[PDB]
């Protein structure tokens, strides 16, 4: 592709860590500063990172990546402390590039407002679905805040991956809810296996709760 | 008796980094010093923030000129005017100057947070006949490519 | 790739009819052409409308309206025939204005692909929820395509006052699902009121089905 004009120079998008990563200490939460519309001619990006206004120096610098539209995408990843993020510290990425008149600064932190504990409810298949060869196990998660949350499924100590989960939906009291749907072969349900919806959120005890569901 | 006065070409005293300026003496003092050249006019090819400050001038036949302040700004956009105080019925000439004269489109001049004039392509906003209603804080904004940019505000005051 | 952008003049947005409007014959679906960033200097806007390429008239163009930012905004609304939209006819809005080097054309039409009928399942509150002042009634709608759909909750011939529906989510088999959550006081549930989840989709008979739910 012939290079675009890029009159405005590059643009910056700053992304939060995955909810699960901030919640499990064995995991590594990262903030990601992405810079796009970097031109072939002025391709160098300089990153400065600040946590609550104090500079830090541990950022990792990724190799630029050629895009189809003949620009670079250029990224810096900063690993964060679990408690800093959850405590509402502000992460600032500052981006400097020759095509720009001044640096671009973007900041990100956890949504503000009183955290609220999710209620987790498992719902078995409809009598009506039981004529299909696969059935839907439903996990309803409601009344949470912030919207950052992770949901997985398990059975007999093993992960169950055949699931889809809706985005958080703002409910009418200012909290969020979502549904996760695990599809399993009916025979597995008929055998009496126990399936479990696992939910991770900052306002749950140990950041973790699990609700189970089986043939009754 | 014969004093001196400085004149800027173009007339804008607020400029953007990388802007060309030309100062007219009617020897040069930058922040009260000297210069590499005591020619007739001091030429700045590509301003930087250090070029800001106070300029006076003086010639073999003429005394030390008045103080003339040059502000060099950093940004995508700068709202230029010949000055910021006007008499009723005065003409107000505003220019939404983009960094490096980069093409700017869908331009709005705002007064007190409200769009006052819109242009498809960058044009100056010329008010021929100032009134008291013209007082307030102005800025401009527009698109450079797909990027939406705005100038800092400036306060305009109209006197009777 | 070939995207040297139109830079500096009025912009056009073309909006589809609401799904429920295309599906119920007692409603009137419209395509909507919105033109923004019209200057005061050249405020005249011309609309042309094409159905599958056949210029139509009978569009209703509203008078231009001044915006807070001091531009003009102008809207043209084309009434659409239910079966025209569902059969996948294309609607083209062409916009002419003196500030435009060339007129601007926008097209829309129903998402393409083999229509698939939703399955609708209602799920009572979890036993664990029966402990709260309010309980959740769930309607699962899955297997549908395209994603255009309308879902409502009703009781005794009237809409319920407190439900939210998730956006459609793409399942692994290429179809969509969603959940709709109805919230009601526990008392209403346990007194055995009947609640109904109503679903409207291209691929249902009469474009309609409902399932009920009660203690
Ligand atoms: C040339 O080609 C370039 C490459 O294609 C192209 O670059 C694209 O430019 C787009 C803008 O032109 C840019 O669009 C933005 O996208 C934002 C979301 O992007 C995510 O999701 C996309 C798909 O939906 C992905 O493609 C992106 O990669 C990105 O994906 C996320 O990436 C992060 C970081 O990797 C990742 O998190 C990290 O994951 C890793 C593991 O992978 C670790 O776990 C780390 O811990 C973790 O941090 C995410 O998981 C990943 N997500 C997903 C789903 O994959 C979007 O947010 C932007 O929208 C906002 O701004 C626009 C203004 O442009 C607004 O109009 C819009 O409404 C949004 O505004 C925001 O609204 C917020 C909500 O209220 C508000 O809070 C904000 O304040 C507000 N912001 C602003 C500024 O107003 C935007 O659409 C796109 O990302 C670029 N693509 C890529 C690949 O970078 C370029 O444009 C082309 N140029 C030309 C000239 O043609
Ligand atoms: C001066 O002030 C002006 C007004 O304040 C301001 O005008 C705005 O300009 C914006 C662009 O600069 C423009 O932004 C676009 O908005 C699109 C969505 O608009 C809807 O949603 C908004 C909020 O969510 C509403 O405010 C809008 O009014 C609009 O709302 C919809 O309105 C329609 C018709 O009225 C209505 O449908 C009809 O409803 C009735 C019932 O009432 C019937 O049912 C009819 O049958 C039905 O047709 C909807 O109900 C209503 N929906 C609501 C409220 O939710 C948005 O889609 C645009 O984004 C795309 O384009 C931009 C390019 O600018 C891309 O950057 C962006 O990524 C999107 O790109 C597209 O993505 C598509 C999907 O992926 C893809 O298909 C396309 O290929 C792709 N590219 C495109 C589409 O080009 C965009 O954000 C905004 O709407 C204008 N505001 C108004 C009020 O008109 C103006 O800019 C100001 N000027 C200056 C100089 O400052
Ligand atoms: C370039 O960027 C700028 C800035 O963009 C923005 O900032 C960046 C960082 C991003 O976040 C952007 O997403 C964000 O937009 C763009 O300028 C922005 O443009 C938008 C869209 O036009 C404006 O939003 C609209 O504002 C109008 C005007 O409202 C003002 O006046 C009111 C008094 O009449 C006042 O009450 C308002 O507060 C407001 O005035 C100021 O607003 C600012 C907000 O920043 C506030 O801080 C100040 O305190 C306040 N005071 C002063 C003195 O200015 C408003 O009318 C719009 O609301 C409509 O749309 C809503 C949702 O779309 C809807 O809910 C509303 O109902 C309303 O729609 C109509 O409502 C009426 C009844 O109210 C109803 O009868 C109609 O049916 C209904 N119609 C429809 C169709 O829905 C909307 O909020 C931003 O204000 C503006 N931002 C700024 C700072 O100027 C710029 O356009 C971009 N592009 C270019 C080329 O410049
Ligand atoms: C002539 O005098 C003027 C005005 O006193 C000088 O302008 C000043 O220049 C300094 C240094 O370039 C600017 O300092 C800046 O401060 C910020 C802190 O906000 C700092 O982060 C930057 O790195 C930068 O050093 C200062 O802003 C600026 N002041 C004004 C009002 O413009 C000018 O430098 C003098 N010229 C010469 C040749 O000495």
């Amino acid at each position: 592709c012939p290079a675009p004009e890029l009159l405005g120079g590059p643009s910056v998008f700053l992304f939060p860590p995955k909810p699960k990563d901030t919640l499990m200490i064995s995991r590594t939460p990262e903030v990601t500063c992405v810079v796009v519309d970097v031109s072939h001619e002025d391709p160098e990006v300089k990153f400065n990172w600040y946590v609550d206004g104090v500079e830090v120096h541990n950022a990792k610098t990724k190799p630029r990546e050629e895009q189809y539209n003949s620009t670079y995408r250029v990224v810096s990843v900063l690993t964060v402390l679990h408690q800093d993020w959850l405590n509402g510290k502000e992460y600032k990425c500052k981006v400097s590039n020759k095509a720009l008149p001044a640096p671009i600064e973007k900041t990100i932190s956890k949504a503000k407002g009183q955290p609220r504990e999710p209620q987790v409810y498992t719902l078995p298949p409809s009598r009506d679905e039981l004529t299909k060869n696969q059935v839907s196990l439903t996990c309803l998660v409601k009344g949470f805040y912030p919207s950052d949350i992770a949901v997985e499924w398990e059975s007999n100590g093993q992960p169950e991956n055949n699931y889809k989960t809706t985005p958080p939906v703002l409910d009418s009291d200012g909290s969020f809810f979502l549904y996760s749907k695990l599809t399993v072969d009916k025979s597995r349900w008929q055998q009496g296996n126990v399936f479990s919806c696992s939910v991770m959120h900052e306002a749950l005890h140990n950041h973790y709760t699990q609700k189970s569901l089986s043939l009754s | 008796l014969p004093k001196a006065v400085v004149f800027l070409e173009p007339q804008w005293y607020r400029v953007l980094e990388k802007d060309s300026v030309t100062l007219k003496c009617q020897q040069w003092f930058h922040n009260e010093s000297l210069i590499s050249s005591q020619a007739s006019s001091y030429f700045i090819d590509a301003a930087t923030v250090d070029d800001s400050g106070e300029y006076r001038c003086q010639t073999q036949l003429s005394t030390l000129s008045d103080p003339v302040q040059l502000e060099v700004h950093i940004g995508w956009l700068l709202l230029q005017a010949p000055r910021w105080v006007f008499k009723e019925e005065d003409p107000i000439h505003l220019r939404c100057h983009s960094w490096k004269n980069t093409a700017l489109h869908k331009v709005t001049y705002l007064q007190n947070g409200k769009g006052r004039k819109y242009f498809h392509h960058n044009s100056d906003f010329y008010i021929p006949k100032a009134t008291l209603k013209d007082s307030g804080s102005y800025f401009c904004r527009g698109l450079v490519g797909s990027k939406n940019v705005s100038s800092e505000t400036v306060q305009i005051t109209i006197t009777q």
